[PDB]
């Protein structure tokens, strides 16, 4: 299972949550931004590594980071 | 004279090469009629070859053992025209081009969207800028002395 | 079931094809694996005898067929090895069979014991014996 | 939200294909997606070909979660239909998978616990030399 | 003598088979 | 019903849209932020389907582009004719075609390139051409240069007319959508009008102009003494002296006693001994028959009247054992999108071009064409390459249609769904076939090489040790040889001399044609051809079928048609789009065509071409070493690549030197392509960062920030350079060899 | 081959081959223990580099030794 | 006239005009002086 981390530079535009193809990220209430929300990655075990969340993130550098890690049946995208 | 090289007028292989070229040209020349245009063209080619060899002999180059001219880039005063003078001319031309380009870039940097000026050049401004390159060394030296050449 | 990754075609589902495939020794579930392996090895060795003696390096000399026969036997040995290890890495000592439990209709049937350590061991032994016997029979019939 | 159940829902009209379930479904797991349609219409299956969804409740079996989510997002985008999918294990356990709180992830919901949050800039991570000879990683700290 | 006729087949064929079988069994072992 | 529908002044002609680049797309029209903008401006220029969504504008743009292409083609033809008229030795070559090499280009005398003016012959110096235009002009009856000048002027006029027509049909009167969607009338006019009438007129020209002039030339008359072509029309006495049937006039044609025209409408076949080509009477007869057939076949579809057939009715009312209801909604699909039609036409045109090359090399239709080897080689290779490229493009357009124009709700077809529902079996079977064919075909060669390298020539697959003969091809050859005796009583001889059986034909001391033997080598090369074709088909079909979705990626259609990948996840998803499949199949098409042309060249040089002495012995160019040296890879490398490259590398200082230079230059380009195929974008971007810093230090930073090329752009550049380098290398080698030795 | 063609094509081909192996009779009795997958990116790059280097070295060594030993001068 | 002049100032057109003029000048210079290997004026 890969590792997905979220930093505090997020502005809560909800693009990463919409971009995820396996329902890994969601949004929670927060306090330190105008949008009053921040993303989170509870369902880490379902990540495949497509890095679409990093593709859709407006910041100087990404506030969501994906590090590849130990692979399994789910992360390898195998249907057989 | 230098590095065991022979002056090109003295060397015999130079004349041998000229003889081979003339014979090769005449071999094809013999086919066509004397009044035909190909004969005139081949005669002009022969005259050009003779003139080229005469000029190469006159200019004082040094053929090697194989009979072909060699170039000396040492800086010896007897061979300054082979390398040094064309080098100075090339440096002058390249400095002209670079100075003109940099001046145009700095001139168009002022506007709000210089990209549209780069993709679509404006002709009057470039025409005004181009002729300032005739004095590029003086301007470059003065800008270096002042301190406007290098960005800070 | 339309949502299973398989299609129904005249070739894959016909009474003749079904009968012919179910009567093959590799699909007889009730029979113990040794008798199936013996037949499989006999057929495989009898088939394998030919090409070695017909296209061998010495095929033009007088020794040819004999040499070819020997080569065939050697191949069988290698094949037997390729079976034995396949058992050791697949089936444990105490685990039960892993064959499908229910038939196409839906009736519950006894799983095949071929997918077991003892079953595979019997199959390999029968295959080796049958292959050697078939190679010997083919050589004797061809050059006597 | 309380997880629901899918006792006896029928299935859409399909002619069959070779893109269906494989040995992993019998051995490891598979997924089940259920939705509700107001009228009978033709849609495109993720495995190739077209199928027809009966009016009322519909149920489908797939191999991976990505196919389920793609079909669900296509349904929501085009037909404006609510859907939900579960994961099924060989032993018979059924686990509710799609929206766990009852609301879609893109909508902020109170009472949600935050996981994987680092209260620093991405450039404040320590060098790999500081975490050497230990089982941790720089981004984990 | 005739050592090559005994040693070349051994190294060429038997030893690779033994090593391959041992390595396959060790890899597949749980 | 069928009607003419147009719109008046849909667009206004002005230069305001010329000033602003990229007006077609708003994103491009916004302005250049980085350099990538420029690279986009040329990529989306011709993608009319993405500029808008209305079919009418797309159809009008397509029509105008067709008109512009026709104008360009007419300009090219006019230029060729003008070069033939002015700078050429056509009149000298006409009298002595065997001993004079054609030439139609003259090089200036600026630098020293005057060595390129070789001694072609006939008191002329220039570059020898291999286009085969001189044979066409001779077969047309042209015996002067004024006619060529007039033809060039007419070509210029027609090009101007085509350009004006394009402008008029885009900016003044543009047809509506219903005009383009009338396929029955278009088919009727293309069959009866474009094809039948043109061939009928050409047959009339051949009957009235080409045959008498060619007969006079073949008799031995000087070209300057032949009567002008209009004299034959004006003077019936001359034609009566030549062909007495004309004395009867057109009365026999209406009298149905057509046998009287047997003098200039024959069915003999074979090659003409004097010129080594097909009989002109046979060509005129064939054109007349083809005109009749096309005129009859052009009245099949119902347009504006009761009689006729409906294409939709024919498709829908089709019932068969394996098909069933089948073709129900194909008419709407074919009449809705341009990409399906483009793919079908591209594939058909490629196949037709390959067939054209084969039929042209087999039976030479022009006089003094078989004995000119360079022309034959150039025509064969050029047509093969064009056909391969078209066949490749067909699959790409099919994938484009399947990606962006396919919806199963509004327009549903049963056959397409059935095919899409079992793609795995098709792909698996094709993969197995490719693996089996490749294994056998290449293992035969590797076994031959190994057996020959070990001093065992009796264990190879050759004509002497283990024979694998093409029995079916030999049976077909024997049947064709025996065909005119009993099966085709009308023909005096067989259609071609290729069939085993008959006599040898040679013109002017050089062999024209003789029967071609078939052995083990032909078997092996044919199987290699089949293997390569199967692999290319597998690649293209896998690209087409899995375009919409796949087991790995269930939503590939949302990403589009041209995307690099999906990400580093799932183990890696590089090159999953259909564009990558086409880019990969280009390489295999190149490989297959190269193998085919190599086989053709070596076989023709070894077994057919040659010279004949007075005694009657035939000496071939390479002395028949194909049957024993082409069974191993070492033989292919030594007896073909090493032996036949002597001429190209030794051409320095002669009139062929240019070819040698190309033989080097192409090589360079090939190596250059590797730089774009082995690397990635990140390294180049990181290097450009430091270069940009060094620029920034001296205040020469451009507003358009430099950016490295995109992944798709890099792949396209690499494949383009690879193909160009390989093709240019083969071109230079072939031309140098066939000009220096033949 | 390893230096131009990339992973997705081969992954789809492997999936199709796995389906073909699973569906056939008399060969579905034999089953694998490790799921077959296509090579990784870095692994494929390494394999291509190794092939390139081996071919380079062997070809040049053969040419040099043969040319220098044929004449012995 | 304004739009035509603006179009004529685009990069490819100006580039092709400049390079055609340069090529013509170089060709004419090489024609007037056929061969040149060293600078002989000094
Ligand atoms: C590394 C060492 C090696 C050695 C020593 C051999 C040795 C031999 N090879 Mg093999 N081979 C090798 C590697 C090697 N190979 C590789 C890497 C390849 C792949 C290219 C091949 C592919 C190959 C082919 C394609 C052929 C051979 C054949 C031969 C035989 C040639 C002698 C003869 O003329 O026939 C004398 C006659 C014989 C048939 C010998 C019969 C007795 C043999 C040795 C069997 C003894 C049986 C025994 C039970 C073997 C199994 C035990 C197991 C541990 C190996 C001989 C057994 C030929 C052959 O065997 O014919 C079918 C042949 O056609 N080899
Ligand atoms: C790829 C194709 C290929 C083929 C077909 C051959 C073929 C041949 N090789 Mg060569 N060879 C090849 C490539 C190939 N080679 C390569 C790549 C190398 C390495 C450089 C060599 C090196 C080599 C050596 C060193 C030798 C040969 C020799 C031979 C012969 C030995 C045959 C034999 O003993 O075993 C045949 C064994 C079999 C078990 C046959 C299996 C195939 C059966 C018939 C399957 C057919 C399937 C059937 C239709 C299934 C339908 C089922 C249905 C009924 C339900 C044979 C003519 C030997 C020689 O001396 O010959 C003169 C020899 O010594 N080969
Ligand atoms: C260090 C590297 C080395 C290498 C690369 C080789 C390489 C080779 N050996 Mg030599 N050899 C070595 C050390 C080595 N030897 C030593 C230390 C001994 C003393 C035991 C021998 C004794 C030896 C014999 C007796 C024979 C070879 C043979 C061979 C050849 C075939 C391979 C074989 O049959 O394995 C045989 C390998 C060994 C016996 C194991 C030695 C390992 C250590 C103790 C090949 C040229 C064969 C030959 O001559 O073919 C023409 C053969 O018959 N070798
Ligand atoms: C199919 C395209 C085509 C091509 C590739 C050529 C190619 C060529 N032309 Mg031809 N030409 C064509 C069509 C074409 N022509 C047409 C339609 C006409 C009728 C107007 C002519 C009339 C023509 C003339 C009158 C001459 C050429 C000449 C030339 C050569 C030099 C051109 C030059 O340097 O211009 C310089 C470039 C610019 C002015 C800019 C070149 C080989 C020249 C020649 O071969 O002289 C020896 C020459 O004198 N051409
Ligand atoms: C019998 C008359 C007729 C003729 C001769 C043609 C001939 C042609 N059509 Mg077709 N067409 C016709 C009827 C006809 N059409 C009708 C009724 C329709 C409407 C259903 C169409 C719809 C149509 C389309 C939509 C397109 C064509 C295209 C083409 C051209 C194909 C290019 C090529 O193959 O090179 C052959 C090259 C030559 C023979 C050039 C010779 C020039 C010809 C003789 C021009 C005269 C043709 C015109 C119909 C008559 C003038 C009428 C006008 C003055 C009032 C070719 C000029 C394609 C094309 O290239 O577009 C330009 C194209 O895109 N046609
Ligand atoms: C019969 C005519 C034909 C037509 C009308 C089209 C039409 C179309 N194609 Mg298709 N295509 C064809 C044949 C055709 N194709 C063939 C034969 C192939 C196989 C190679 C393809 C493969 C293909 C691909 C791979 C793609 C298309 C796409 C497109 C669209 C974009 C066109 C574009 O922007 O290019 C404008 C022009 C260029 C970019 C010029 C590029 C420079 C070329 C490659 C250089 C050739 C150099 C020259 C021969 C050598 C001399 C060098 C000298 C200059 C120094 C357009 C609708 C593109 C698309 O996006 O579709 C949606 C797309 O991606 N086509
Ligand atoms: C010359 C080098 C080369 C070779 C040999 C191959 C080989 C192959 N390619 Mg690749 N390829 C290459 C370069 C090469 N490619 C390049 C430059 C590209 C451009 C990116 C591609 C892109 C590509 C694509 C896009 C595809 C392939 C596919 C294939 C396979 C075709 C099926 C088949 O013929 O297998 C039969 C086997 C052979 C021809 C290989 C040689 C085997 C010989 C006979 C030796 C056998 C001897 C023996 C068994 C060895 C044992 C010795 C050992 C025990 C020590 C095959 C593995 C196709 C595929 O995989 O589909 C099936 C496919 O779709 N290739
Ligand atoms: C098997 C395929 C076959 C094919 C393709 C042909 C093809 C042909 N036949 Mg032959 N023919 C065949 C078998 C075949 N024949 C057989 C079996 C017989 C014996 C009955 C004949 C007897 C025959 C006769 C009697 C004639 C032809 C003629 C023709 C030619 C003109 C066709 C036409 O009438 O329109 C054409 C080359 C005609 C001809 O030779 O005109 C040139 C003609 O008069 N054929
Ligand atoms: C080469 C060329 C050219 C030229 C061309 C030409 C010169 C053409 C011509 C053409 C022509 C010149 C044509 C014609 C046609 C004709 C026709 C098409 C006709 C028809 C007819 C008919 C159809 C008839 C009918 C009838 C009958 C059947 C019977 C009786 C009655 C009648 C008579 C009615 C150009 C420069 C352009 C361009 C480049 C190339
Ligand atoms: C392949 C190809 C080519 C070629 C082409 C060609 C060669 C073409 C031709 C074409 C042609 C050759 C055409 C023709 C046409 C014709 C027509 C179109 C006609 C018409 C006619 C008419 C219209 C008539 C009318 C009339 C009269 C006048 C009289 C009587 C009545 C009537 C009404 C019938 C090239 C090289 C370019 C390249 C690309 C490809
Ligand atoms: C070499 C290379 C580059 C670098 C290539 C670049 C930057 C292309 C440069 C093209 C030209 C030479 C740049 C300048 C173009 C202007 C028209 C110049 C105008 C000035 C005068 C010459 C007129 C990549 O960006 C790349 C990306 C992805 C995979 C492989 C590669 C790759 O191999």
């Amino acid at each position: 299972s890969h590792s997905v981390k979220i930093y505090d530079t997020c502005i809560g535009c909800t693009q990463c949550v919409r971009a995820c193809p396996t329902d890994v990220l969601e949004m929670i209430p927060w306090d330190g931004c105008k949008a009053k929300q921040i993303a989170s990655a509870p369902r880490t075990e379902d990540c495949v590594g497509c890095k679409r969340c990093e593709s859709a993130c407006p910041t100087d550098f990404l506030s969501v980071r994906v590090y590849l890690w130990h692979e399994t049946t789910r992360s390898m995208g195998l249907a057989y | 004279d230098i590095s065991g090289l022979t002056p090109c007028k003295d060397s015999k292989q130079f004349a041998k090469r000229e003889k081979q070229q003339i014979k090769k040209l005449e071999s094809s020349l013999k086919l066509y009629a004397p009044e035909s245009a190909p004969a005139l063209a081949l005669n002009a080619q022969i005259e050009k070859t003779k003139r080229r060899f005469d000029n190469y002999g006159k200019y004082g180059l040094l053929c090697g053992s194989d009979g072909l001219p060699h170039l000396i880039v040492n800086g010896d005063q007897r061979h300054w025209g082979e390398f040094i003078t064309p080098g100075i001319l090339f440096l002058y031309i390249a400095g002209w081009i670079g100075w003109v380009g940099r001046s145009y870039l700095i001139a168009i940097s002022g506007e709000k969207k210089p990209a549209m000026k780069e993709i679509i050049i404006d002709v009057p401004l470039a025409s005004r800028i181009i002729f300032r390159g005739f004095i590029w060394p003086v301007a470059a030296y003065r800008e270096f002395l002042n301190g406007d050449l290098i960005a800070k | 079931d339309p949502f299973i990754g398989s299609l129904e075609t005249p070739v894959t589902s016909s009474p003749l094809i079904a009968w012919y495939l179910s009567n093959l020794p590799g699909y007889r579930t009730a029979v113990n694996p040794l008798l199936r392996g013996v037949e499989v090895g006999l057929a495989h060795g009898f088939f394998l005898v030919g090409p070695f003696v017909k296209a061998g390096p010495l095929r033009n000399t007088a020794y040819a067929g004999s040499a070819g026969s020997l080569a065939a036997a050697g191949l069988v040995v290698i094949l037997s090895m390729c079976l034995t290890i396949y058992g050791i890495s697949s089936f444990k000592e105490g685990e039960p069979s892993i064959a499908p439990s229910l038939t196409l209709t839906g009736r519950k049937k006894q799983p095949d014991q071929l997918q077991t350590a003892d079953g595979w061991a019997k199959f390999t032994g029968g295959f080796f014996f049958g292959g050697i016997s078939g190679v010997t029979w083919a050589y004797f019939l061809l050059y006597v | 939200t309380p997880p629901q159940l899918d006792p006896n829902t029928p299935s859409p009209i399909f002619a069959g294909s070779t893109g269906g379930l494989l040995r992993k479904a019998q051995v490891e797991e598979f997924y089940v997606i259920t939705w509700n349609s107001p009228k009978e219409q033709i849609f495109e299956m993720p495995t190739g070909g077209a199928a027809i969804m009966r009016e009322g409740p519909n149920l489908l079996k797939l191999a991976r979660k990505e196919q389920c989510l793609a079909l669900g997002t296509r349904l929501r985008s085009k037909y404006k239909i609510t859907y939900q999918f579960y994961r099924v294990f060989p032993n018979g356990e059924v686990q509710y998978l799609h929206p766990k709180d009852g609301v879609y992830p893109e909508k902020a919901n109170p009472g949600r616990e935050g996981v994987g949050l680092n209260m620093r800039s991405i450039g404040k991570n320590v060098s790999p030399i500081e975490v050497k000879f230990t089982g941790k990683q720089s981004y984990d700290l | 003598n005739n050592l090559p006729s005994i040693f070349v087949p051994l190294v060429g064929l038997v030893f690779p088979a033994i090593a391959m079988a041992s390595l396959f069994l060790h890899i597949q072992k749980n | 019903e069928v009607k003419i529908l147009v719109d008046r002044d849909p667009i206004k002609t002005s230069f305001e849209e010329w000033a602003k680049p990229g007006h077609f797309s708003r994103t491009i029209a916004k302005g250049p932020d980085t350099t990538t903008w420029i690279w986009n401006l040329h990529a989306d220029a011709h993608d009319f389907d993405s500029h808008t969504s209305d079919l009418e504008e797309i159809s009008r743009k397509v029509f105008s582009a067709h008109f512009g292409q026709l104008s360009i083609i007419f300009l090219w033809l006019s230029g060729m004719y003008f070069h033939g008229a002015r700078f050429s030795n056509y009149e000298a070559w006409l009298s002595d075609p065997t001993h004079i090499g054609p030439s139609a280009q003259v090089v200036w005398s600026i630098v020293g390139q005057e060595i390129l003016n070789g001694d072609v012959g006939g008191g002329f110096r220039g570059i020898q051409i291999t286009s085969g235009f001189f044979q066409i002009w001779r077969a047309s009856g042209i015996t002067s240069e004024l006619q060529l000048y007039c033809t060039a002027i007419g070509g210029l006029v027609f090009a101007a007319l085509m350009l004006f027509a394009g402008w008029f049909h885009y900016h003044k009167a543009a047809p509506k959508l219903a005009w383009f969607q009338d396929v029955e009338s278009m088919l009727n006019h293309h069959l009866a009008g474009l094809l039948g009438l043109g061939s009928l007129s050409w047959a009339g020209h051949q009957v009235h102009v080409s045959l008498p002039i060619n007969q006079f030339l073949n008799a031995g008359v000087d070209p300057k003494e032949i009567p002008l072509p209009h004299e034959f029309i004006l003077n019936r006495d001359l034609l009566a002296q030549l062909y007495p049937s004309f004395a009867e006039g057109a009365t026999p044609f209406f009298t149905l006693n057509w046998s009287k025209y047997a003098e200039f409408l024959t069915f003999r076949g074979g090659l003409d001994p004097v010129t080594g080509g097909l009989w002109l009477t046979d060509i005129a007869h064939h054109h007349l028959a083809i005109a009749i057939l096309f005129l009859i076949a052009g009245h099949m579809y119902r347009t504006n009247w009761g009689i006729g057939h409906g294409i939709k009715d024919i498709l829908e009312a089709h019932k068969g054992p394996f098909t069933g209801q089948g073709h129900k909604g194909l008419y709407e699909i074919l009449t809705t999108s341009w990409h399906a039609q483009l793919s079908i036409n591209l594939a058909m045109l490629g196949s037709l071009t390959i067939v054209v090359a084969h039929h042209m090399y087999s039976m030479p239709p022009y006089p003094y064409l078989a004995t000119d080897y360079g022309t034959q080689l150039s025509l064969f290779t050029h047509h093969m390459w064009i056909g391969g490229f078209l066949i490749v493009g067909a699959a790409a357009h099919a994938a484009i249609f399947m990606v962006r124009d396919y919806d199963p709700t509004t327009r549903y077809n049963d056959l397409l769904d059935r095919v899409l529902r079992h793609r795995d079996a098709i792909i698996s079977h094709l993969n197995w076939v490719c693996i089996f064919l490749g294994f056998h075909s290449f293992g035969l060669y590797i076994h031959n090489d190994t057996m020959s390298a070990l001093g065992r020539p009796q264990d190879m697959f050759s004509d002497t040790a283990i024979q694998l003969q093409p029995v079916f091809a030999q049976w077909i050859q024997n049947t064709h040889a025996l065909a005119p005796g009993t099966t085709a009583p009308g023909a005096t001889t067989s259609t071609s001399l290729t069939w085993g059986g008959g006599d040898l034909v040679a013109v002017g001391g050089k062999v024209a044609l003789l029967p071609i033997p078939l052995g083990t080598a032909d078997f092996l090369v044919h199987h290699i051809h089949a293997f390569t074709i199967h692999v290319t088909v597998l690649i293209l079909l896998k690209g087409v079928l899995f375009a919409r979705s796949s087991r790995l990626i269930p939503d590939k259609a949302n990403l589009g048609f041209r995307f690099p990948c999906d990400g580093p996840g799932r183990g890696g998803t590089c090159q999953v789009s259909a564009w990558d499949h086409v880019f990969l199949g280009l390489f295999w098409m190149y490989n297959a065509i190269s193998v085919v042309i190599f086989h053709f060249s070596w076989k023709m040089q070894s077994d057919v071409w040659g010279s004949i002495s007075d005694q009657g012995v035939v000496t071939h160019i390479t002395g028949g070493n194909f049957a024993q040296s082409s069974i191993t890879i070492n033989g292919w490398l030594r007896d073909f690549l090493w032996a036949q490259a002597s001429q190209v590398i030794q051409s320095y200082g002669s009139s062929l030197s240019a070819y040698g230079l190309f033989f080097l230059g192409a090589h360079f380009v090939w190596a250059f392509s590797l730089m774009f195929l082995f690397s990635g974008r990140g390294y180049w971007q990181e290097l450009i960062e430091s270069i940009v810093w060094a620029h920034n230090k001296l205040k020469v930073a451009p507003a358009t920030q430099p950016r490295a090329l995109s992944i798709v752009q890099g792949r396209a550049v690499g494949v383009t350079h690879y193909l160009l380098g390989g093709i240019a290398t083969t071109w230079a080698f072939f031309l140098a060899r066939i000009i220096a030795v033949g | 081959m390893f230096l131009i063609s990339w992973r997705g094509y081969w992954q789809e081909l492997i999936e199709t081959l796995a389906w073909a192996h699973e569906r056939t009779p008399l060969a579905n009795l034999i089953r694998w223990r490790d799921k077959p997958v296509a090579l990784s990116i870095v692994q494929a790059r390494l394999v291509g580099l190794a092939h390139f280097s081996v071919g380079y070295i062997f070809t040049y060594a053969a040419f040099l030794i043969a040319s220098t030993s044929g004449k012995f001068g | 006239m304004r739009d035509l002049k603006t179009y004529l100032s685009v990069a490819p057109v100006i580039s092709t005009l400049w390079f055609a003029a340069l090529a013509g000048l170089l060709i004419e210079i090489n024609r007037l002086f056929p061969d040149a290997l060293i600078f002989p004026f000094f």
